[PDB]
RNA sequence: GGUGAAAUUCUUGGAUUUAUUGAAGACUAACUACUGCGAAAGCAUUUGCCAAGGACGUUUUCAUUAAUCAAGAACGAAAGUUAGGGGAUCGAAGAUGAUCAGAUACCGUCGUAGUCUUAACCAUAAACUAUGCCGACUAGGGAUCGGGUGGUGUUUUUCUUAUGACCCACUCGGCACCUUACGAGAAAUCAAAGUCUUUGGGUUCUGGGGGGAGUAUGGUCGCAAGGCUGAAACUUAAAGGAAUUG
RNA sequence: CUCUAACUAUAAAAAUCUCUCUUCUC
């Protein structure tokens, strides 16, 4: 009929005191055959009162058929499809600000409970799956999918639930393989890659590691099958994202080229101060000398080969080879602080333990008061004491544990234990550069590896 | 079925005599419970007024005791029968009806809990009117404890009431199963006939436990093997969530109740799932590692715990099968979440037990010692370390599992620190009964596990490597240490020179490349 | 069809006759073994049950009168034998 | 009004229509079909009661109790006859106004008995499927009605199972249908009108050219109308059936 | 290899008909 009798009709359904009925009047109203026939674009409000009665209710399988069926009455032209596609980002923003909803009555909950919004959570969210899987294979929907995109993102932000992320992102998976499936809109796929960055930032967004991770990885596996490179502008902290996530997860080459990557991505943007161009490159110069040396071909296959796929590169080069491309480069060069410069040079070439240390004596409180030492210091540090291992065994062999034990030990900001230091030795010895015999009798330590 | 029932209400409101008002009952109850039974569950108003008209069922069978059923000169009653023409006798074709009506009542709630939010309140004001369903079973068992007296049929129609008074205090502590008994005892003020006499003396602590081990050897006597079993396992429950581990393991011995439990239905299995996990759990509690080490590789050697446990909702189960006629099934089994043990907890546990019993072991394998290790425990912390080392991610932990892997890894690696930091990060143990003392015989253990894998792991490199220095790193008395060194000794036969007057080894003589040259020159 | 094997039927197409109508008339019914919800034992039942079965031990009617099988009572479980 | 055209007839006491009501008896529209029930006639608003029946299901019961059937019986459309009750419509008779050569016929208006009933007679109809009943076999195809079978079936919706309604593959029975002849017929046609000269499943009842004639007469039933039974004298070479061409 | 929409609106009257019917064989 008329979208006005039948907003009327639902209104009745609200005052008389059953929506259920509202709901399916609004139904019947929208997947009528003539819907077909009729312009879809004029009766837009009869969709809206669906929503508006839907959000009133608990019925969003539903919600998803009477959107369904009014697709499959308009699937020639663009004007209907237009259409649906913004009364589905409504239904999306409205069901956001039912979220919204609930999340003032937890709060006032809360206080109460000072002084289930899971189920309406789960029904927002199986309401966006089934938003989600309706929206698959049909092309012209262009800013549809944008805004469900954004509204169910700011869904994620608001609650924290790791296995929404999992669902979402097998989900968007097999909808890729169906539209492969169904193979003249070349936006598509950079509305995914966009659906994918807003979920890193998202994910970066509140105490999470692996969730961003994993899209970013998606990510890459994104921009190389296809052609266009990603936005500039989102892929700066994109890869500020990515070197948030190599801390600890293993390699330390890929945070150094990434973070010269965001040294790169930082290079043009209209936000260039100069002291901050130092900055970056002091941590970029000190993350590259806390690289770890990887110098031996190892046992088979060390299962570390995976990660460089995420940064285009493939060669394996090693430490020295990094920091020598590092040196070869200009933005970095000519904006790094000189005194990390100089320990650098005292780092590596002629690593003699007793200059190298008093150096770091003179240098390391300077090198505090600027706030860059604390970016990384774990691996650096055990880099000098793998560094005091290996002269050690290259001066002499004949020697006493005590004399080790205070010719290793170091400075204030990266100083360790005893034990640390015998653990630290025997832990490079488990990699077998150089194997020693450690006797306790009267503490002695001899590097013996015949040559 | 709705004007019907209005009906009946309606001639109940008609008739006087107590007689008519319990036939009207009689007619009208199951009227309504067949107006509710195609439901999952019913209208909580309208199972309330069932409810309350059923007490008023039983309060007025209270005021005609023994009378509308004449005494023994005849049993079944006398007076006018030719209307309803039912009578035939007032033993157990007539009497054999309340308790069906609350077990009715507690079939339905059962299914209306398992298809309710447990987090929402109304699953909260529910266990507040299970409060009066068990009061309403209490009533009931001194009604019928009253009515029937030889004690054959006393044992045939009481022995149900006493699974009824299992099946609802099993779990909580004896204190709130003193308070609901209290609390039945008050709502009835008049009625007193009882098997056990418990109005008499509420001030005592071992009650609880006696009177369910009481209700276990009344239970025991009658010829149903299944419910005998039943009351058993529920022994082992109560034994293992409160009493101890020893008592519940002796019983365990005592009863072999191993057998006969699979052949029937899947209840008994169910229960013995969860006492089963428990007693591990208890284990657990008293520090026995091996033991529940023991315990728990029935259930955990397989991938599932949903449904072997049966706790769960029903969309996360509707997934697995598509089927309607297992939707009804694979979900009628669930089980109460006022009953529910943490998986959460039992995850940890085990992987505990894993950790524990493997990494040590798995580094004297990969030493090069190989007299002892022989089996391959079915889904043990070994494979999930081999899938982590298959994997292209190496950072952060994610899961209790990450964390329980993160800390196998600093086992093995050579330090306890971190496995003690990830353990008190994991988050699983906020629900141990004890917490300091099992936390610190944990503490311990995991340094005695770090010392042995250490004196596994470097043999070849060392030449002598202090001990009490090694205690005093890792916090363990010196006399423990040499113990647990000489265990270790005796069950590997390490080459090495090992001395107290000393404490300082001599061990470079050869793992296991001498042993194999003299093999071969001898022949 | 012009030549068959009256003797050997198709065991499917034997069965896709009509009874009375095969090669020996026999009878498509059969004897359920059911147990009540309530009671553990066996109670048998002819398929086509005519009257209200009632078992012995308790008022359970399970299977009531229907023109072909009776209908069964939604808790019992039946055994073919 | 009414018709092919018109008149009779009612109408300023206002006929025709326009509304509300109310009375009577009538029938049960449209649903309504190559669909159902019954032995046939016949049966169509709703509901209750009364009894009955088919078909299907049945590892239920008896064991030839079976088929048709002279004699005997029960129903038996409409019209008709009694009597009593009702009395709308419609209409044999009659009255009319037309058409025509005549028209006391067809068209047109009024109108008696009937039409509807209540008990009793009447027992005939193109009471036709112009195919007697019970059996067995033989060719392809679909649907349709009644029952009962199996679905990993669909929507159903009460979350889900249960029903119901549908879809499929059935099967038993019923009205039927379409295609074909490889069977018949003289053909029209028939799935029986086949299994008939290669002549035999069991059985009743009818006809022997057409007229005379269902008439004469005698019975017999009926008040009556008339029904059942039923010829002959005599008169003729045709009557008749199906198809073909004009 | 996807489907089920259109439709109209006539009637007056006209009866009868004498013959003559004749082969196919090469
Ligand atoms: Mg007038
Ligand atoms: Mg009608
Ligand atoms: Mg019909
Ligand atoms: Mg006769
Ligand atoms: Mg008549
Ligand atoms: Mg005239
Ligand atoms: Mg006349
Ligand atoms: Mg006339
Ligand atoms: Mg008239
Ligand atoms: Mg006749
Ligand atoms: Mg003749
Ligand atoms: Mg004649
Ligand atoms: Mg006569
Ligand atoms: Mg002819
Ligand atoms: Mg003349
Ligand atoms: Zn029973």
């Amino acid at each position: 009929f008329r979208p006005e009798n039948a907003i009327k009709r639902a209104d009745e359904l609200i005052s008389v005191g059953e929506k259920q009925a509202a709901l399916q009047s609004l139904h019947d109203f929208i997947t009528a055959r003539r819907i077909r026939w009729a312009t879809p674009s004029t009766v837009e409000p009869v969709v809206f009162k669906f929503l508006e009665i839907g959000v009133e209710l608990k019925k969003g399988k539903l919600l998803k058929d009477g959107l369904h069926q009014y697709k499959k009455l308009i699937q020639g032209s663009t004007e209907g499809l237009v259409s649906v596609g913004a009364v589905a980002r409504k239904f999306i923003d409205l069901v956001e600000s039912k979220i919204a909803s609930e999340q003032t009555r937890a709060d006032e909950l809360q206080k109460q409970e000072i002084d289930a919004i899971t189920s309406w959570l789960r029904f927002t969210w199986e309401s966006y799956r089934a938003v989600l899987d309706l929206l698959r294979n049909n092309a012209l929907l262009e800013i549809t999918y944008s805004g469900v995109v954004k509204k169910t993102m700011h869904f994620c932000l608001k609650y924290q639930r790791k296995n929404e992320f999992k669902r979402l992102a097998e989900m968007l998976r097999q909808h890729l393989d169906a539209a492969n499936y169904q193979q003249s809109d070349a936006d598509t796929l950079q509305r995914y890659l966009d659906q994918r960055f807003q979920q890193v930032d998202v994910s970066v967004k509140l105490e999470l590691w692996h969730e961003a991770y994993r899209s970013i990885e998606d990510v890459f596996h994104l921009m190389k099958i296809s052609k266009r490179a990603p936005k500039p502008s989102t892929l700066a902290n994109y890869y500020e994202n990515l070197v948030k996530v190599f801390f600890v997860s293993g390699d330390p080459l890929l945070h150094t080229t990434a973070w010269k990557k965001f040294y790169k991505l930082y290079s043009t943007n209209p936000r260039a101060t100069e002291e901050e161009f130092k900055t970056y490159s002091s941590t970029i110069f000190l993350s590259a000398i806390s690289t770890q040396l990887d110098e031996i071909p190892s046992i088979g296959y060390d299962p570390h080969l995976r990660m460089y796929r995420l940064l285009n590169l493939d060669a394996k080069p090693t430490r020295k080879e990094m920091l020598q491309s590092i040196i070869e480069d200009e933005s970095i060069y000519g904006k790094v602080d000189e005194e990390l410069k100089e320990l650098y040079d005292i780092i590596e070439v002629n690593f003699d333990v007793d200059t190298v240390k008093q150096q770091l004596e003179n240098l390391l409180v300077k090198l505090s008061s600027k706030t860059y030492f604390s970016q990384y210091i774990a691996p650096l540090r055990d880099v000098i004491m793998r560094r005091v291992f290996v002269a050690a065994s290259q001066k002499f062999t004949t020697v006493s544990q005590s004399e080790l034990y205070k010719l290793a030990t170091l400075p204030a900001p990266l100083d360790l234990s005893a034990w640390d230091i015998e653990k630290s030795l025997l832990q490079a010895a488990v990699e077998d550069y150089v194997s020693i015999t450690i006797d306790h009798e009267s503490a002695k330590v001899t590097f013996a590896k015949d040559p | 079925q709705q004007s019907l029932i209005s009906t009946l209400e309606e001639l109940l409101t008609v008739a006087e005599k107590p007689y008519e008002f319990i036939m009207a009952y009689l007619t009208l109850i199951p009227s309504r419970f067949d107006a509710s039974a195609n439901l999952s569950y019913q209208p909580i108003d309208q199972w309330k007024s069932s409810f309350n008209d059923i007490s008023k069922l039983l309060s007025i069978l209270d005021q005609t005791i023994d009378t509308y059923q004449v005494n023994e000169f005849a049993d079944p009653i006398d007076f006018i029968e030719d209307e309803p023409k039912e009578d035939s006798d007032g033993v157990k074709r007539i009497l054999g009806s309340i308790f069906s009506f609350v077990e009715r009542l507690d079939d339905e709630f059962m299914k209306s809990l398992l298809n309710i939010d447990p987090h929402s309140s109304d699953y909260l004001i529910r266990l507040r009117d299970e409060q009066s369903i068990y009061n309403l079973i209490l009533r009931t068992q001194l009604y019928f404890e009253a009515t029937l007296k030889d004690e054959h049929d006393l044992e045939r129609a009481l022995t149900r009431p006493f699974v009824k008074r299992l099946d609802h205090i099993y779990y909580k502590s004896e204190n709130l199963i003193k308070i609901m008994e209290t609390a039945a005892w008050n709502i009835i003020p008049a009625q007193f006939k009882s098997k056990f006499t418990s109005k008499d003396q509420l001030d005592s602590a071992d009650y609880v436990d006696n009177l369910i081990d009481g209700l276990s050897t009344i239970l025991s006597k009658q010829n149903n093997i299944a419910v005998q079993k039943r009351a058993i396992l529920y022994n082992i429950y109560y034994t293992a969530l409160n009493k101890d581990f020893q008592t519940a393991k002796d019983m365990l011995l005592t009863s072999q109740v191993q057998t006969n439990i699979n052949q029937f239905d899947s209840s008994l299995q169910i229960l013995f799932n969860r006492v089963v996990v428990q007693l591990g759990l208890s284990a657990f509690k008293l520090c026995l590692i091996e033991e529940c080490h023991q315990i728990l590789n029935d259930l955990l050697s397989s991938s599932h715990l949903r449904e072997i446990l049966g706790q769960q909702s029903l969309h996360r189960i509707s997934l697995n099968s598509s089927n309607n006629a297992s939707a009804d099934e694979r979900a009628r089994q669930c089980l109460p979440y006022h009953q529910h043990i943490n998986l959460d907890l039992i995850d940890v546990v085990f992987l505990t037990c894993s950790l524990l019993i493997e990494i040590p072991r798995m580094t004297a394998f990969y030493s090069g010692i190989k007299v002892k290790r022989i089996p391959y425990s079915p889904k043990s912390i070994r494979r999930s370390l081999e899938h982590y080392d298959k994997l292209s991610f190496q950072g952060p932990p994610e899961t209790l599992r990450d964390y329980v892997l993160f800390a196998a890894k600093s086992m093995q690696k050579g330090n306890w620190r971190d496995s003690v930091k990830y353990l008190r990060e994991i988050k699983s143990w906020a629900l141990l009964p004890n917490m300091e003392t099992v936390l610190n015989s944990l503490t311990e253990r995991v340094q005695v596990e770090s010392l042995k894998t250490y004196f596994f792991s470097f043999k070849r490199f060392y030449s002598s490597f202090s001990v009490a220095k090694l205690a005093e790193l890792f916090d363990l008395p010196e006399n423990k240490v040499v113990e647990v060194l000489q265990s270790v000794i005796a069950e590997l036969e390490i080459p090495a020179k090992l001395n107290d007057e000393k404490t300082i080894f001599v061990v470079e003589k050869g793992d296991e490349i001498t042993k194999l040259e003299e093999a071969m020159v001898k022949l | 069809v012009l030549v068959q094997d009256l003797l050997h039927p198709t065991a499917a197409s034997e069965a896709r006759k009509h009874k009375l109508k095969t090669l020996v008339q026999s009878p498509r019914s059969h004897f359920l073994d059911v147990k009540c919800p309530g009671c553990l034992n066996i109670t048998t039942v002819f398929s086509h049950a005519q009257t209200a079965v009632t078992c012995e031990s308790c008022s359970t009617v399970l299977c009531t009168p229907t023109g072909g099988k009776a209908k069964l009572s939604e808790g019992t479980s039946f055994r073919r034998k």
